[PDB]
């Protein structure tokens, strides 16, 4: 669906 | 037809402040249209193609430019938004609607709709800011962009079909206004050439002043700065013609508030007059509104809010108050430090 | 079907200043070309795969090269980056975007690379990221790329694509001048870098050796794909002036057919020309930003040209290029 994208 | 001295003047009259812009626009136009006329008939081969890009700070009248031009040409003009555009149209919308929308302003007419303008909005929303990434809005949206800008027949059902066949209309034709506030493009532009911070006698250090940063930093732009910001650069090189326009001036904002027939005044007299008490406002109000105004740094736009936060009490009580002619409005009033007097 | 001399020739149609990365261009492109019709029925088979590099200042035409190179030979050609990485599928996919369908036809095609120093490794994930991602890249492989978007993959060969890294190196001639021809530029007898625009740091350039590219931040695995190496020379101020009118397609001549078209006739004279090369200096832009000069110098002419009468011809005088002056108008 969405995106998720952190570190 | 296209005449650049007589379009300058149309531009002011509902435009003002950006006298260097209207110059540009008018050159471009005139380019663009020639150039059909004699379409690859000159001798000179690999002619540049005429594009336009606006840029410039909230409130400098991007979207009014759009507005008034199509009114005064004759051509269809369409206004879009590059918010809603999405790649390969999972929900939100394609490119390829773009040109569903000028047909209808153009009633299905390849001839007259391939000489037509094209005006998109937000133009910094499809930067490409990929950093954690699929990515519907970024790289996705630009690159069928720059494929619709660099020239190429795309199917558009005419009408919709009552057929499975298909127009092939021309795009190098038409024209594109690429046009939209950036934000941190200044940085940027400053980050790369500062030419200060000198800490020897002779040296000069300047911390205020920083050399008409609204105005000339915008005229010192580059092609290279845009990259950084997350622009691909094809996507510029197929636009020579940039427009800069500078912060609007005291003066300006006099005239904007007096000259245009949807003033701030006109419209709040008018509503006044409904209620029966005509409204009065001097020459001392409207400079020391000016000076508040360019404080805010918000344009035009956030020039309302300095005018009704000023009458709220008035307004509110008004009503209720009888026997009242006309309103005068003082340059105090402005500061509110002392309540206006009414007339009666 | 070409030659190198014919190639030349056509090469210098549109380019000057730079003889020596002819040579180079020309040699590779008809070996690279050749590979491809022999293909395997030779005896060295698994033969080709030779990769480009291109090292020279801004404003050189490196760009320009492919552009006109792709052109000349019909061949498609994109031009893709690498300072956006930190993808890799973006840059394959992106050369289908020019016909969506290539099966056969896109692995002859041509890609250019801009800022390669920017990938130097600092000693840092910045850096040397992309140098180690770029290797499986370079020595071919076949990735996944949906065609127009769509529900069936593709899959194209990366060997035979060309690759052609461009790339300014600012203060690589300092390293090797410690190296091969002085130590010197603080000491007293020690040569200073007096001649900064006086002399071209070109020639230094052309004794640059693999080797001397690892002080720089490059890993010497990525630079032994590109074996081949091209050095620039520092443009000229004339070439400048070359640019102008020398090229087949030159703005002085896109800007007379624009005139030409309305009736009027346009002049430009060599003092104009040679003020347009100082101020262009200064922006340290090189021909890439000469455009911008002349659109500014000439917008309020060309805004008041229509609307003038009976004007034969248009003299432009050097003190237009100065700001502080009109150019003649011929009637
Ligand atoms: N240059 C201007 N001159 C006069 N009034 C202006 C000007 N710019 C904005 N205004 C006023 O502000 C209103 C809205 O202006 P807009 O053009 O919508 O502002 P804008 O910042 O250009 O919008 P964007 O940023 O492109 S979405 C107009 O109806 C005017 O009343
Ligand atoms: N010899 C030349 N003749 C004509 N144009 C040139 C020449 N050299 C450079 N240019 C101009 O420079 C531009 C490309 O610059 P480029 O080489 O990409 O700079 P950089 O290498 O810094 O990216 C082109 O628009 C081209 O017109």
């Amino acid at each position: 669906x969405x995106h998720x994208x952190x570190x | 037809l296209p005449t650049p001295h007589e379009i300058r003047n149309h531009l002011d009259d509902y435009v003002i402040g950006q006298e260097q812009a209207k110059k540009v626009l008018a050159v471009a136009v005139y380019n663009h249209y020639k150039r059909l006329r004699n379409g690859d008939t000159s001798n000179g081969v690999e002619l540049g193609k005429s594009n336009i890009l606006l840029i410039g700070p909230t409130g400098s009248g991007k979207t009014l430019l759009a507005e008034t031009l199509a009114r005064l040409l004759d051509v269809p003009f369409t206004m879009a938004d590059a918010t809603t555009l999405t790649e390969a149209g999972y929900v939100g919308e394609d490119v390829e609607n773009i040109i569903q929308k000028l047909l209808q302003k153009s009633d299905y007419d390849v001839q007259k709709a391939q000489r037509g303008i094209v005006y998109i909005d937000q133009i910094d929303k499809i930067s490409r800011k990929s950093d954690n990434p699929r990515d519907v809005s970024g790289e996705g949206v630009q690159q069928a962009l720059l494929k619709l800008i660099e020239g190429t027949v795309a199917a558009v059902p005419p009408q919709g079909g009552r057929q499975q066949e298909f127009l092939q209309v021309d795009t190098s034709k038409i024209l594109f206004i690429c046009g939209g506030a950036f934000a941190g493009l200044d940085k940027v532009i400053s980050h790369r050439v500062e030419t200060g911070s000198g800490i020897g006698f002779g040296a000069t250090v300047k911390a205020k002043s920083d050399k008409a940063s609204e105005g000339e930093l915008l005229a010192q732009v580059e092609p290279e700065d845009l990259i950084k910001f997350g622009l691909i650069p094809e996507f510029i090189g197929r636009l020579p013609v940039v427009a800069t326009l500078n912060e609007l001036s005291e003066e300006a904002l006099i005239q904007i508030l007096k000259e245009p027939k949807n003033a701030l005044t006109k419209q709040y007299q008018a509503l006044f007059n409904l209620e029966g008490v005509d409204l009065e406002f001097r020459d001392e109000a409207l400079d020391a509104i000016a000076k508040k105004a360019m404080a805010r740094k918000t344009g035009a736009r956030g020039l309302r809010s300095i005018v009704e936060a000023a009458l709220l009490d008035t307004m509110y009580d008004l009503p209720s108050m009888e026997d009242v002619e006309k309103v005068v409005i003082d340059e105090s009033v402005i500061d509110g430090q002392s309540e206006p007097l009414l007339i009666y």
